[PDB]
């Protein structure tokens, strides 16, 4: 939580590992924040991919702000997804289904990318390359 | 404590004067700074709304410019009117006109904060400033950090969702205020 745990994190992030940063979306007060340490150890944003989580519970305008930004660009892009027998298929069905509520906000031709499978493919590519 | 009310009023006045001599060109008096995560910041703007009366917030707000709200205890006046100091001597009766105006300032976007003054007998005189809630995004956090570091009475709101490491309003509150 705090940061002293920060010390371990920082050390691990430094070296040339492919860093997977996530960020909770929302915010009652002003709003939902964003990343920070990934940009601290990686100024170019070249070896870090971003995931925006808890994205079920924000207006779609909110997803657009977060999934797509240019104020904070990186290669490999961000990936927004809501995570929460046969649970696997289920979490897949929900992802397929949810964008329907606000398809225009995060769907085809929208810049943003989302759901677990596209993210998984990208992870495969970057891992293989590095 | 009517006299406490009055003394707070004179002190917010002298604060606004110090602000009118210029930014960084003088020392100022503290005030309430409000911060909130994405969900916590929608609840933030809505909270500020209900703290006095309905005023234009939310929708899609660029959040890039803070809003210095300076409130006045309003005896002797029976109409709910809010005015802009830059547009001096100009009063607004309905806050839908305030909606069109200050949301026009939103879509306009200097980093200067717009000052505001609202008079209502129901509202107690105050001095809160609303800056962007947390969601490049490092820039908004830079201005926020700059505002909270100085000994202002910080008002943190919460209704979040982020992991323990994610909830930004309270955790930054503890960052600058141990």
């Amino acid at each position: 939580l705090k940061r002293k745990i920060t010390e371990l994190c920082d050390k691990y992030i430094r070296g040339p590992n492919i860093i997977l940063a996530i960020s909770a979306a929302d915010t009652d007060l002003a709003n939902s924040t964003a990343l920070q340490a990934s940009r601290r150890v990686d100024p170019r944003g070249e070896r870090t991919i971003g995931v925006i989580t808890k994205m079920d519970l924000v207006e779609p305008e909110k997803g657009a702000a977060i999934l797509s930004d240019r104020q904070y660009p990186l290669k490999l892009g961000y990936v927004g997804v809501i995570s929460k027998g046969n649970l696997l298929a289920s979490i897949n069905r929900n992802e397929k289904n949810y964008f329907g509520s606000h398809p225009t906000e995060f769907g085809p031709d929208s810049g943003v990318s989302t759901g677990v499978m596209t993210l998984r493919k990208k992870l495969l590519q970057v891992l293989e390359q590095q | 404590d009517d006299n406490m009310m009055f003394i707070t009023k004179k002190m917010i006045e002298i604060r606004n004067l110090l602000q009118k001599v210029g930014q960084g060109s003088t020392v100022t008096l503290p005030s309430i700074v409000v911060i909130g995560s994405q969900s916590s910041g929608k609840s933030s703007v809505l909270e500020a709304i209900v703290g006095h009366e309905f005023l234009p917030k939310g929708s899609n707000m660029i959040t890039r410019r803070p809003i210095e709200l300076t409130l006045v205890n309003d005896p002797e006046a029976k109409v709910d009117y809010g005015e802009f100091p830059d547009l001096g001597l100009a009063r607004v009766t309905d806050f839908s006109l305030i909606q069109k105006t200050l949301t026009e300032l939103n879509q306009s976007v200097t980093d200067d904060p717009i000052r505001l003054t609202i008079h209502s007998p129901n509202i107690p005189d105050l001095s809160l400033i609303d800056l962007p809630g947390y969601i490049l995004k490092r820039k908004i956090t830079e201005l926020c950090d700059k505002y909270i570091r100085g000994p202002n009475i910080i008002l943190a709101i919460s209704a979040a969702d982020t992991d323990l490491a994610n909830s930004t309003a309270l955790q930054a509150s503890r960052r600058v205020d141990p």
